[PDB]
């Protein structure tokens, strides 16, 4: 039950660094790439085989490749906390960088490193045996994250094709943004992201800053906090391949339960109960209320009001001593709740799943240590609002033909500027007709 | 006069809500 | 939102209404059958009494 | 002399069968080690029903285990009463059906049942004289309905003589663990109405109701629902495994319980069921057992029997027993519930007795009713199928493995005409 | 005041639909309650007639014995 | 073999019935563990009249506790000899009635009666021959008077041919505790006249006076009062549990004590109530017991016996006595006080004899008189009812739940006609 | 059987501090909250050795909640329960009801619904305020209206503190109290009554405290609250929950402004020699010089009394004391009310606190009285309201904030209707 991960772009690598500092925490791997011999925590030699393949005496080589063009963050990892852990070659760092240009990332400089990336992904595939699928992490509003990320997604779908593709991507926020050409670089990559990612799970920098401000009371959070609490979600949903459980839900269940159509896979996320180390032991963290906290609108990782549409399906992974009774008794309350509205398609649109491993916590982090937690991924219809926003703020720049030379004179032309927007119009049409 | 108009609208809206409640 | 939720509740209550009407119809059918058989066996008892 | 070749598939089937083998080994006095340390010796006489001698006392249970991921052959082998199941009786792939029916009935089950049939035929040829087959699994799942149902078809093909008990746990409206229940449920009920000689249907919305009301538990984990199902599946063969005053084997039950060939969807109970905090306040007796059996909440089949009208019923008792009182109660219930019984049969109920009550208890019973209230428990799945299939939701995962929409339409037709058939003969 | 006008007509249509659903609610609840109590009464009458016919057929066997 | 089932309503009834079981279990000789540790075989023949046999020798009383708050139930279970009931019989709500007769009879009574009738039916048809129910309920409250009253009405319309004792305290100027005492009492008695076959009226005022004078107690808690009540109740029904020279049961007393249907309230007392420092001096004989019995104060009511006429009287003597010595005392009482006894009925008094005294004592006697002086007790409530109702005080907290303004006039009119009927024979 | 406690304004959240100081020791809970099921009706156990109160403290200014946040009970409450604003209502019903109220009431109601959902057997709400202020009056009205429109059928217990005839610390407090009563008449369910002057007098006399501060006032109000709520916590002879209170004491839906009394409050230097049996503690509970509301109830007729006895108390001696009370000549009940007592007995004697003032008495009595004499406070308030309002004094603040002459006139005439109804029911 093996899974590998590729991390692309500034956001991708910064997510992956925290993500793989948390996995070594869960599996008790020392920060130098091996397992302690004097003591141990937990058990199960097949737990780490999904993430840390062994080749040597005790050293574990992970199943992730960190690739980027700018050699500023990859060598930051190479000199950071984790040097012996990572394989000296799974860290790919070019010389120049895409620099907010999709054409640069997908047609001129990302095309000479994608083959080097694929000829290591193939080696990792030969290494692993029960390869469940790929889990990609990238920012669509940047350079290498969008351009060569789309390139590599297309090439992977051509090469393997059959195996699962779980994307954990980052669109821009509706108002908060750290780029000027982000609408272009997002509505360009959406073409590849639409028909190549098997399941797309979405993030939002602003929608997580607001969460940090209101829940953990970190008034001025940052990327470290955000990427820590996204590593949390990734580990929470990737626990059914690693640990036991009364009701298991792995990648095949995800794709069979939350994808009612080939071109309708866009997921709201949530992770309850997020709480600091002071207001944790004063509260009664029961399943019947962590489910309500997961389903409340102001606690979703994606900036979008869920009331604007109807849920299509939901999947609820669980960690901790959650019995299989209260989950049902509370999903009943959810289905009879007075504020949400399901669509008449599915009278049964829930897929629970339970593990027995309580959630982990990074030492020196702002999240408390608690017995139980839930991560919910929901296929809904309100996400079309995001694409409406992106199209409306892309047409404003396309009308004036601004920033267009930076693409047409470099690698590409205007036909794809037209087609990558007509595709988004079609996607909006699809969500609108589903809303019926 | 503008702030008075704002306050009057708020108060009358809440009054209508209260009347519907009763 | 109040309108849609109240409409859903009313529709489900009407469904229960229809179901219980069907069941009461069946009960009345059983009652009529038993009454008819009772009267027939009653006249049978009278004639054999004679 | 007569053997029950148990079969486990899915995660339900695996765990429930593990519980059933746990209870059977407890009754026959086999410790989890694999040897025998019983005290009484009326138990050896019918060990050959569920066990094979190997050498000097290393007994082994004859039952097949099948799943599409090792995550269940590890969690069953690890649990208590796991070091007795034969290691060769472990035929597992490492793919996982994934809640889908096509992938578990036409590709992966297709390539794995070729090897599963090998072991099941070896056990069939290793047992002297069969008695039937007994499969236990789920219907709303990937490799519980698909590969298990394909195996049921294959067995009905190769061994037409023998019966097929099918302990099947179906989805529920309220307790909906997975999303596409009413596809995987219909596309296995359709295939079970042709082959299953008698399928006993179960759920969880009634097991939790039981654990709340009768057993007075508070946190009914899966290890007690599966325990109740274990107890019932162990008791269903008491009159075959132990002496009695009126024995009753599987074919006897089927002939007493099946008036028409398409009426083999039972609903099951078990008595008694009371909490440890009120065990002593009540004295077990034939009346108390009987009017616990003939209740409305003491059926694991969460379909209200009060709406339906019992075609036929069967009551299997165990313990020192006043047969006069047993059949007097079986007639008193029939007389006092005349309107809840279908009135073109005399003696709608059949009562049998065994004389070895289970360990712990002193007097036990088991109830098997082929009532017509089981029309609703298919109406739910049919209406969900209509509402979801109408817009062809999730259907690409089905059509991506050679499936065709005409199959779904035929399944709808079968379910609808069968529910009309129950309603007609009601 | 086009915004005020459209919001006011929205509110008027809303109160119309609400009066409709309130009448439906009243009728539904009252009919439900009356039919359920009537169902229990019909069950009582069925018990009455069932016990009566049981006594009658026992008496039938009685005159069979008498004629013998 | 003439069973009685005990139903304890409200906090008052709960405490009184708990003391009743702690007394009767002692008299029959069973420990708090339900194991018999008596002295003579005669204790054991008729245990079934109040108890059921549980497995291993455990006995469980035939009682149903019922109220709307869990506090009384938890307290009574934690109390001594409360460890013998059945948790199935233990039933309670969560809200509470708040003395609101309308709430008790209408709002939460309607939701807890669907269960109280189920448990009553179970415990009532678990016994072969029903003699009648025994319901202990207050009258001044809402949770034990209104809801218990509706339970009584349901029982009357279910079992219409069986006896029904109720034990009811009443309001008074000196024991007034709730502010709606007339509102509760008149409304309750409106139905108690209609349904209950006999309603033994007790009162805390006369209980207090008894305790202070004829017991010379220092400070009596409710423990002693409910003790005296339990002693009277346990003495009421002893011809069932023990043999006797001239026995009589519930219907015997009913036919000998209720000449007209609307006259089934009683004034009751028990002898010998003896102060403990002065029961070492006196000599217990039949005339001593009779004089103390007909003492005008030893009646557990504040309706003065000498302010009225005895329609009928009945003394249940217990112990080894002389039947002539009993009857001659009764005839002496009639001849002396010929004016009080109703003139147009000869031998107004019936004396039954049981052959076994209560524990400790050597003799006992229980007086039940159907005096017409209870018109004083009923006017003491009717006057307060009309006074509080003329100004409509507290009325709207009853009209809120579903009552009307017609029901209060109906209740007052019924109370007045009953008072006039009692007066008409005096 | 849970009841939740809401505190508004300076007076409310100081009385609440006193109440929690009382309850922690009453149940054995350490300051941070542990033990080295009577608590279930006030605290909700969470985790291993941790009990959090079922309360919410709130106010429009933070200088009064900061010491609660950083004091000796900083480890007790949920850090999200001590609500606080940024600017107080500034002795302005208008300001606290119309422009500062509409910010914090939504958060307060959200947390109230969270507590209600955490509850399982909700009995009612009990709120604390003094209607003479701004953030008390206006915010209490704005919060009570929403609480009623949400729950409606559940009891509310407002333990309000009206101003005193001569011991007063404000000039707009007549306006505040008049504008609050117009809503506290219709939205709360039982209004327990307190005054600052009457408690000053009882401190001066019974406890011989020559110079009593607010600490003693709160410390002896919390005891009355605990006495009238102890029925839920401790199982006694006669049990009375919130439902019987407002069914035995409220004859009409508009008479729920009930006086409160308590006896005895005897210092530890006189408790050694004092005779505190039931008859005399009842006779000292019914004396006018020990009632916590500045009124002379002998001017009026009683309608309903509620006597909550605590401690080594039996039933017949309280019956005898009630007999003596109803035989006395100076105090008389209305004609239509023959019985006018509701007596409850509880087995847990009152709890004292280290550093406190009262004594470890064996038995005690709390009393809640509904009598016609309570209209004198309303008439006085009306008079000293109209005295200012005849010259439009201080109306410019309220008008500029958003009130109007019509609301003042309607509140005054509603108080007039209340006075006339009291005179009618006193007939
Ligand atoms: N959610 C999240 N976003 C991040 C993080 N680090 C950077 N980003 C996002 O990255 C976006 C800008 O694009 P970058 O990620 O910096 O660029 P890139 O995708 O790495 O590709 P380059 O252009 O070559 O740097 C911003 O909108 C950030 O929100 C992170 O740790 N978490
Ligand atoms: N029992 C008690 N009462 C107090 C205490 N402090 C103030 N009060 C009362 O509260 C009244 C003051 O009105 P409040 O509404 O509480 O003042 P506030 O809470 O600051 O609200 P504002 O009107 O905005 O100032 C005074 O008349 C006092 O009688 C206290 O510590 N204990
Ligand atoms: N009653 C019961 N149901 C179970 C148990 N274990 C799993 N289930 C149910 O099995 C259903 C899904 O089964 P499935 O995934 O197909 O099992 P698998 O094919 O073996 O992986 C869920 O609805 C669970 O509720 C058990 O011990 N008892
Ligand atoms: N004999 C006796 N009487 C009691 C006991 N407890 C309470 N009472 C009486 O019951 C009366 C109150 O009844 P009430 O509480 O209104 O009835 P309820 O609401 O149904 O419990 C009081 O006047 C007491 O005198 C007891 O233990 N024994
Ligand atoms: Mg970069
Ligand atoms: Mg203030």
């Amino acid at each position: 039950r093996e899974v590998i991960s590729i991390h692309i772009g500034q956001a991708g690598i910064q997510v992956g660094n925290a993500c793989w500092e948390l996995y070594c925490l869960e599996h008790g791997i020392q920060p130098d790439g091996q397992m302690p011999s004097d003591k141990t925590i937990g058990g199960g030699d097949d737990a780490f085989n999904t993430f840390f393949s062994e080749t040597g005496a005790g050293k574990h080589v992970p199943r992730c490749i960190f690739l980027d063009l700018e050699p500023t963050v990859v060598d930051e990892v190479r000199t950071g906390t984790y040097r012996q852990l990572f394989h000296p070659e799974q860290l790919i760092s070019g010389k120049e960088d895409a620099a907010n240009n999709f054409a640069r990332g997908h047609y001129t400089i990302g095309k000479e490193i994608v083959d080097l990336a694929l000829d290591r992904i193939r080696k990792l595939a030969d290494n692993c045996t029960g390869l469940q699928g790929f889990l990609v992490f990238n920012a669509v509003g940047g350079g290498t994250g969008s351009g060569l990320g789309s390139l590599l997604l297309e090439r992977l779908s051509v090469d393997y094709g059959k195996k699962s593709k779980l994307g954990f991507t980052v669109y821009p926020s509706p108002q908060v943004s750290t780029a000027v050409v982000e609408p272009y670089n997002s509505v360009l990559s959406t073409h590849s992201l639409l028909e190549h990612t098997d399941v797309a799970v979405m993030l939002d920098n602003e929608a997580i800053y607001d969460i940090c401000r209101r829940s953990l009371d970190i008034e001025r959070p940052t990327y470290t906090n955000l990427n820590r609490l996204i590593a949390q979600v990734i580990s929470s949903l990737t626990a059914s391949l690693r640990f036991d459980g009364a009701l298991n839900v792995d990648i095949t269940e995800f794709q069979t339960n939350l994808v009612p159509y080939p071109r309708i896979h866009f997921m709201l996320s949530s992770y309850a109960p997020i709480i600091s180390a002071e207001k944790a032991y004063h509260e009664q963290l029961s399943v019947a209320e962590i489910t309500n906290a997961a389903f409340e609108p102001a606690s979703m990782m994606v900036k979008c009001d869920p009331r604007h549409g109807k849920y299509m399906a939901c999947c609820l992974m669980y960690r901790g001593d959650v019995v299989p009774k209260d989950v049902n008794a509370s999903v009943a309350t959810i289905k009879t709740k007075r504020t949400i509205q399901f669509v008449d398609w599915c009278p049964t649109g829930f897929k629970c799943g339970i593990n027995y491993q309580p959630p982990t916590v990074v030492p020196g982090g702002d999240l408390a240590k608690v017995q139980r937690a839930v991560c919910m991924i929901s296929n809904s219809t309100a996400i079309g609002e995001i694409f409406s926003r992106l199209d409306h703020k892309f047409d404003l720049m396309y009308a004036k033909r601004a920033f267009v030379h930076w693409y047409v004179g470099e690698g590409m032309e205007e036909g794809e500027f037209s087609e990558a927007r007509e595709d988004l119009a079609a996607l909006e049409k699809d969500f609108e007709e589903v809303g019926a | 006069d503008m702030e008075k108009a704002l306050t009057k609208r708020e108060i009358i809206s809440v009054k209508g809500r209260a009347t519907a409640a009763k | 939102e109040e309108l849609r939720e109240k409409a859903n509740a009313l529709k489900q209550a009407k469904a229960r209404r229809e179901a219980l009407g069907v069941e009461l119809y069946g009960f009345q059918q059983n009652l009529a059958k038993l009454q008819l058989n009772l009267e027939t066996t009653h006249q049978n008892y009278q004639v054999i009494n004679r | 002399m007569r053997e029950i070749v148990h079969i486990q598939g899915g995660q339900c089937g695996n765990q429930i069968g593990a519980k059933f083998w746990e209870v059977v080994s407890d009754e026959h006095g086999i410790d989890p080690t694999g040897t025998y340390h019983g005290d009484s010796d009326l138990q050896l006489e019918r060990i050959n029903v569920y066990f094979n001698e190997a050498t000097g006392g290393r007994y082994v249970p004859r039952a097949i285990l099948m799943d599409l991921e090792p995550g269940t052959m590890d969690s069953v082998r690890s649990g208590p009463y796991g070091q007795i199941f034969r290691p060769d009786n472990f035929v597992f792939g490492q793919t996982g059906a994934g809640n889908n029916w096509a992938k578990g009935h036409y590709t992966e089950g297709a390539e794995l049942i070729d090897s599963v049939l090998d072991v099941v035929r070896k056990e069939a040829e290793s047992c002297d004289c069969l008695q039937g087959f007994q499969v236990c699994h789920s219907l709303g799942g990937g490799t519980g309905s698909g590969m298990g149902t394909l195996l049921i078809s294959k067995i009905r093909e190769e061994y037409p003589d023998r019966m097929m008990l099918t302990f099947s746990v179906v989805p529920s409206p309220k307790v909906s663990d997975t999303v596409v229940e009413p596809y995987n449920a219909t596309l296995s009920v359709h295939q079970l109405v042709e082959n299953a000689d008698e399928c006993m249907v179960l759920d969880n919305e009634a097991l939790y109701d039981i654990c709340f009301r009768t057993l007075k538990l508070t946190t009914p984990t899966f290890g007690d629902l599966n325990h109740l199902i274990s107890a019932v599946m162990s008791g269903i063969t008491c009159c075959l495994r132990f002496p009695g005053q009126l024995n009753a084997d599987l074919r006897k039950l089927a002939v007493n319980l099946i008036p028409f060939p398409r009426l083999h969807f039972f609903m099951v109970g078990f008595t008694p069921l009371t909490s440890r905090g009120s065990q002593q306040y009540r004295a077990l007796t034939v009346p108390e057992l009987t009017q616990q059996m003939w209740d409305a909440k003491n059926m694991m089949c969460a379909a209200d029997p009060r709406h339906g009208r019992y075609l036929t019923a069967s009551a299997l008792f165990r313990g020192r027993m006043s047969t006069k009182e047993v059949d007097e109660q079986m007639l008193n219930v029939q007389n006092k519930n005349s309107s809840y019984f279908v009135e073109w049969i005399p003696n709608n109920v059949k009562s049998s007795v065994c004389d070895i009550p289970p360990k712990g208890l002193k007097m036990s019973a088991t109830f098997i009713g082929n009532s017509t209230a089981i029309q609703e428990m298919f109406k739910r799945v049919s209406e969900q199928f209509t509402a979801m299939f109408r817009r062809k939701a999730f259907l690409h995962w089905y059509t991506g493995e050679g499936m065709d929409e005409m199959e779904f339409t035929e399944a709808e037709s079968n379910m609808n005409d069968l529910v009309s058939e129950y309603q007609q003969y009601q | 005041g086009t915004e005020n006008e459209v919001l006011y007509v929205e509110n008027a249509r809303m109160e119309r639909r609400l009066e409709r659903t309130e009448r439906a609610l009243e009728t539904n609840m009252d009919r439900l309650h009356i039919m359920d109590e009537h169902l229990k009464n019909v069950q009582q009458e069925l018990k009455y007639t069932q016990t009566r016919v049981e006594a009658k057929n026992k008496e039938i066997e009685s005159e069979k014995h008498l004629n013998a």
